[PDB]
């Protein structure tokens, strides 16, 4: 029975019963799962900082060109608001984001399906050509 | 410049008071962060001349070449400039020291 | 316990140029290990040797 | 800016001997104005006085021919050490460059024990594979544990993290198949990187 | 000799935090054996022995609900086999390759590739709460020792 | 090729370098041990 064995992760659950014969370091998380006084602070301001930063990449980033084995795929689709957070999050931790940075040029055809898209110029319209600085100001932010 | 409606947590986040001095402490020593990059990249320029006028020997620039390497060199991806390189060939290794001793010298 | 002699004399070497040559050893032990050129299995081409 | 005229050179060339006066000048006068074993005395000003040396000496050698000059470098690398005037004033560089030459002292220990530990890592893995990368294939491996320089290299990669996880699992999959005793290479890389 | 002893005794009044890391680094894994039991197994060998992909793409089951796997090739064929790991090591069966697979992906390296490799073979949008609680935790972690 | 009277140019092909290494090294520790030995007996005999 999936996503109702929860039992049988209440046996690891007493796993963490181990936990409660480690008093002597319980206190330790005493002083850190409790010390949720001056975290709120900056929890919100970390999440205002995804909010605006990650409603400003959807009509930047529009149109986003999922294909099969081009590193930009289904998996690392951005239209989707929660893909979109998945994906700024995996950018945040570093996780190879260069190649994310790589994956945005102005010559890079986005989705060529709007009808003012038939290439009669040879233009790509997505630029995109920003995101670099912006996602360094932002890992520099989320450092800091 | 489409849905800039979210200046409420602006108005609600200066309650506690003790970040508003971090970002003025911050926002003073910007000056001074700023004058350590332009003198280390002075010396990456000095060091950039010096490489590229005795090796590097043509068959962007000597004060922004290291800097837009730097972009895909911070730490992740310098171990993949050394992991495409372990294949001009050994003409000059010694940047990649460089680049190391810069970034020691950042870091 | 047995100090008439030799236990006497015997702790009186511990010059410093006893523990330099000891190092010495040492380093010459790591530098013979360093190169030990490897073989698939028993290549006796005079150095393993 | 790294162009290569020579109209403009050739006056590029004789200012940088005026120079050398302009950077004398005051030397002779803190020889006069100042006390002999005083000026000469400071542990900063001794090194000017090596450094403007070293250029006068530097520019008299190539003056004339010499193999591998390195001359300018040397010279403008001397003329960044003139910014180092510039750090007596403004303080907030000096004790910071100051603080950087006092640590390297005391880190002098922790950089030999960290190579050590690297050496006898490096000397464990090649005794451990020491050329049993076949992978029954043709392509280049990235990395390989046959010579000592490669197997460093492959070490400091390794614990740098960087695709490290391909590394162990073509070193398992080398003689150590997975099943119950072919994971007994793959701790010896949980350990190093730890 | 004085500062590797100092070295191993800082290291000792940390060591129950260490500790606590090993039942985190079980804890999860126990998650993945209740929720990734062989789901690998299911590939997408084209005609014998060989996938119908050049050997970069997962071959994601041909679910009864499709969405993931699709496998489009123009004739396809989705037998049982080991098309996961590029040597078959970090599939979620054989409990200790579950445990190194976990630890791969605790130490910040690589763990988009798992994740996306299970979001396509199981589904999408499900599993990725689980990561993210493993990363966070993680990070939680280092800032502690 | 012969020889008739026992190749006294060349120097023989069994020659055992290791022996001479380590008995090179044998003769410079039995001086340090011995020269410390000596040392000691005079410094204790000098003080009863």
């Amino acid at each position: 029975r999936i996503s109702i064995t929860f039992f049988r992760l209440f046996r690891v659950m007493r796993l963490v019963k181990l936990l409660s014969r480690g008093e002597g370091i319980r206190t330790l998380l005493w002083t850190f799962i409790k010390s949720f006084q001056a975290l709120p602070y900056v929890a919100l301001l970390i999440v205002m900082l995804f909010f605006i930063y990650a409603v400003i990449g959807m009509q930047v980033f529009g149109k986003i060109a999922l294909n099969d084995t081009t590193e930009i795929n289904r998996n690392n689709n951005f239209q989707t608001f929660p893909q979109a957070v998945l994906l700024l999050f995996r950018c945040a931790t570093g996780e190879a984001w260069q190649d994310i940075m790589l994956a945005c040029m102005p010559g890079k055809k986005c989705a060529p399906e709007s009808e003012p898209s038939n290439s009669t110029e040879g233009e790509t319209p997505c630029g995109s050509s920003f995101a670099v600085f912006y996602f360094i100001s932002f890992y520099m932010l989320c450092a800091f | 410049l489409r849905v800039l409606r979210v200046l409420r947590p602006l108005r609600a986040i200066n309650r506690a008071k003790g970040l508003k001095h971090v970002v003025q402490c911050v926002f003073v020593a910007i000056r001074t962060i700023g004058n350590i990059v332009i003198v280390t990249t002075l010396l990456q320029f000095m060091f950039a001349c010096i490489g590229v006028q005795l090796f590097k020997g043509k068959l962007d620039n000597v004060l922004a070449a290291m800097m837009a390497l730097f972009t895909v060199s911070t730490f992740e991806g310098w171990p993949e400039l050394l992991y495409r390189s372990i294949d001009i060939y050994n003409y000059r290794v010694e940047i990649s020291i460089f680049f190391i001793i810069y970034i020691i010298i950042i870091a | 316990l047995k100090n008439p002699i030799r236990r006497a004399c015997i702790s009186i070497v511990e010059w410093k140029p006893f523990e330099i040559i000891i190092l010495l050893t040492i380093f010459a032990n790591c530098v013979a290990l360093a190169i030990y050129i490897p073989f698939p299995e028993d290549d006796s081409n005079a150095t393993n040797s | 800016h790294y162009n290569q005229p020579n109209w403009l050179t050739e006056v590029q060339d004789t200012a940088n001997k005026a120079l050398l006066a302009l950077f004398t000048a005051e030397m002779l006068l803190k020889m006069y104005s100042l006390g002999l074993q005083a000026y000469f005395v400071s542990l900063f000003n001794r090194f000017d006085c090596f450094v403007v040396c070293g250029g006068i000496l530097e520019t008299i050698l190539v003056e004339t021919k010499i193999m591998s000059p390195l001359g300018i470098s040397v010279l403008r690398c001397v003329r960044l050490l003139r910014i180092f005037k510039i750090t007596r004033y403004w303080n907030s560089l000096s004790n910071l460059v100051a603080s950087l030459l006092n640590s390297v002292r005391s880190i002098a220990s922790l950089l030999l024990l960290l190579f050590l530990f690297i050496i006898i890592f490096s000397l464990l893995g090649m005794q451990l594979f020491g050329g049993k990368f076949n992978f029954d294939e043709m392509q280049t491996r990235r990395s390989t544990f046959d010579n000592f320089p490669q197997s460093l290299l492959t070490v400091f990669q390794i614990l740098t993290g960087e695709d490290w996880n391909s590394v162990m699992y073509d070193g398992i999959m080398a003689y150590g198949g997975p099943s119950f005793p072919g994971m007994l290479v793959c701790i010896y890389f949980i350990i190093l990187f730890i | 000799q004085v500062v590797l002893n100092s070295i191993i005794k800082a290291m000792v009044p940390l060591l129950h935090i260490a500790l606590l890391v090993l039942f985190v680094i079980i804890i999860y894994a126990i998650i993945g054996l209740e929720l990734f039991m062989g789901k690998m197994h299911k590939t997408c060998y084209n005609q014998e022995g060989i996938a119908d992909v050049p050997a970069e793409d997962d071959p994601s089951p041909c679910a009864l609900e499709t969405g993931h796997g699709r496998q489009c090739q123009n004739g396809t064929v989705c037998k049982p086999g080991w098309d996961g790991p590029k040597h078959g090591i970090t599939n979620f069966d054989n409990f200790a390759f579950a445990m190194l697979t976990v630890f791969q992906c605790i130490t910040m390296e690589g763990w988009t590739d798992v994740l996306y490799w299970v979001n396509d073979a199981v589904g999408r949008d499900w599993p990725w709460i689980y990561f993210v609680t493993l990363i966070i935790i993680g990070s939680f972690f280092v800032l502690n020792l | 090729r012969v020889y008739p009277s026992k190749q006294f140019d060349v120097l023989k092909d069994d020659y055992d370098y290791v022996l001479i290494s380590s008995v090179l090294f044998g003769l410079v520790f039995a001086t340090m041990i011995t020269k410390r030995l000596a040392q000691v007996k005079l410094l204790n005999r000098a003080w009863r």
